[PDB]
């Protein structure tokens, strides 16, 4: 359970923080990290707990060292070390010049041009599940839109049938909700042998679908490899998943609650981006780090080469240092500052993809079911982690208030 | 305030762009496709590189040493009045501010 300290730390800047167990987590997950926060703690602290590791209190830090990938490398971007053995995907742990040639390749399956036309589709795809659910007057969010949406959007992206999305579904969520069937090497293994065959036919015939553009492109001034591509294809689909999935559903849970905030939206839909905005700040989820790469002073810390530090994204949103009331969601909110996807050169290269998922999900779903809540004696539980997420959101809704547009 | 941003083909759009608005987010959130910002403005990747009109120069704060830095890798011409318009900030004394974007970022 708790590490040894090592020489270099010392005793007053330890703090107990699991970030998979963190104490407060009935009240949120959100609410439990900040805790880091509170009134005496450094703004970088150490952990005895998942192997021992530093943990960046504060937005101005976190920023600061997203930006200097000499010093913290992403080569061990995963806390505990052991989580990421087995992890290879692409770009996750590359730093420039090599990171920049493969995000300039996904550039042209994700990038803002490729979301512009592809939201008519996006659309389509959130309006007919929406409709599918908005005579029930009940679904499990997570289960019915949150996790359906995503995967549906990447079988377009990437040209692949919709029969395929049972085998997909089992195999992503057997690496990231494991159910002891399987290890994650083994799931990450067959989904790299499903992309594979589909990578090899479409370098030779392509086409215009996300997996033709990745396996016919170029990087380092040379033709990407099958490897390469099938490790970078694996995390257009991985990365698109569970941070949606559950960001959605910390968002609804969040509306289901807020009648007012709902009436927001409902009688004034252009607000739909800017609020889409502070709801990444305030249910901000992700929590990597980073690795160093030697031994360094930062902000009065000894750091030594091979330690790990928790660069919490979900963090700098949060720190009142940053925003007045960080707990507070409000969608006239003046300077929304959040590193809720990330910083740095890593930050998502998906990032466009999500805020149009979101943005169009709470359009979509405000105009049909605008009258929801959580439903009665339901015990809404959170998950910390790498991503941290909802278990299950039973929502509940009349729908005699719906409407079918 | 307001911002042009020429294209490499002498294409011409402008932007009317609120203060504390950065000329990349500006040009992302209105479909100005050759400017890309990739890292998201944080002078981590070179891909929102413009060329600042020498009408404007001196009016827009001069780069710190991140973005020389960073500007050291633009694959289009590094020229003298080369920015990361991630790296401008826009405020009412830049109003009518022109940027040239160069043919390529990646
Ligand atoms: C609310 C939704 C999302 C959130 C909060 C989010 C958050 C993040 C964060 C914080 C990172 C950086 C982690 C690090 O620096 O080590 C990241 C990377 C990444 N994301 Fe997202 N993401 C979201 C949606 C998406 C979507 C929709 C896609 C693709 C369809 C995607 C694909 C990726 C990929 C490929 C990376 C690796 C980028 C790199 O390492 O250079 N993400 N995401
Ligand atoms: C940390 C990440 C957000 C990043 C690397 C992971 O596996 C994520 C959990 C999804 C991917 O985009
Ligand atoms: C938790 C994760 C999101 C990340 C990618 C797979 C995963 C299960 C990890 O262990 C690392
Ligand atoms: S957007 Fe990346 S350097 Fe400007
Ligand atoms: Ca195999």
């Amino acid at each position: 359970n708790l590490a040894p300290l090592p020489p270099h730390v010392p005793e007053h800047l330890v703090f107990d923080f699991d970030m998979y167990n963190p104490s407060n987590l009935s009240a949120g997950v959100q609410e439990a990290w900040a805790v880091l926060q509170e009134s005496n703690v450094p703004d970088l602290v150490w952990t005895r707990s998942n192997g021992g590791h530093w943990i960046a209190t504060r937005g101005q830090l976190i920023r600061e060292a997203y930006e200097d990938y000499r010093h913290f490398s992403s080569e061990s971007p995963f806390i505990p070390r052991e989580a990421g053995e087995a992890y290879d995907f692409i770009p996750t742990s590359m730093d420039p010049p090599e990171q920049r040639q493969f995000r300039a390749l996904a550039n042209q399956v994700v990038g803002m041009p490729v979301v512009d036309k592809l939201e008519n589709r996006i659309q389509e795809l959130a309006s007919s599940l929406i409709e599918s659910l908005r005579p029930q007057g009940q679904c499990n969010f997570t289960e019915d839109y949150a996790e359906p949406f995503p995967i549906r959007i990447f079988m377009l992206l990437a040209g692949l049938p919709e029969e395929d999305i049972p085998h997909l579904k089992y195999l992503t969520d057997q690496m990231t909700r494991p159910d002891g069937s399987m290890t994650f090497a083994e799931a990450k293994e067959a989904l790299y042998d499903y992309l594979i065959p589909i990578i090899e036919q479409r370098r030779q015939k392509p086409g215009t679908d996300a997996i033709s553009i990745v396996a016919n492109g170029q990087v380092n001034g040379r033709p990407i490899t099958s490897d390469e591509a099938k490790r970078m294809c694996g995390l257009l689909l991985v990365g698109g998943l569970d941070t949606v999935v559950n960001f959605l559903s910390f968002s609804m849970e969040f509306l289901a609650k807020s009648p007012e905030h709902r009436q927001e939206l409902i009688e004034r839909p252009e607000r739909i981006p800017a609020a889409s905005e502070e709801l990444l700040r305030r249910f901000s989820l992700v929590a990597d780090g980073r690795i160093l790469t030697s031994d360094y002073e930062f902000h009065g810390v000894q750091l030594k080469k091979g330690d790990q530090i928790l660069l919490p994204q979900m963090l700098s949103g949060l720190d009142e240092r940053e925003n007045a009331a960080p707990m507070h969601v409000d969608f006239s909110r003046q300077c929304v500052s959040h590193t809720t996807f990330g910083h740095g050169s890593h930050l998502c290269l998906g990032q466009h993809l999500a805020r149009r998922e979101i943005i169009v999900t709470l359009k979509e779903w405000l105009t049909r079911i605008p009258d929801f809540s959580i439903a009665p004696g339901a015990q809404i539980q959170h998950k910390s982690g790498i991503v941290s997420g909802v278990q299950a959101l039973p929502l509940v809704w009349d729908p005699a208030t719906t409407k079918a547009v | 305030s307001k911002v042009v941003y020429v294209s490499h083909d002498g294409t011409r759009r402008e932007l009317d762009v609120a203060c504390g608005v950065s000329l990349m987010q500006a040009a992302v959130s209105n479909g100005i496709y050759d400017i890309v910002g990739d890292c998201g403005g944080s002078a981590s990747c070179a891909t929102c590189h413009v060329y600042v009109n020498e009408a404007f120069t001196d009016k827009v704060p001069a780069a710190n040493e991140r973005e020389i830095g960073m500007l050291e890798s633009v694959t289009a011409e590094l020229k003298p009045n080369s920015r990361l318009c991630c790296q401008i900030i826009m405020t009412p004394e830049l109003d009518g501010i022109v940027v040239d974007v160069p043919d390529r970022q990646w």
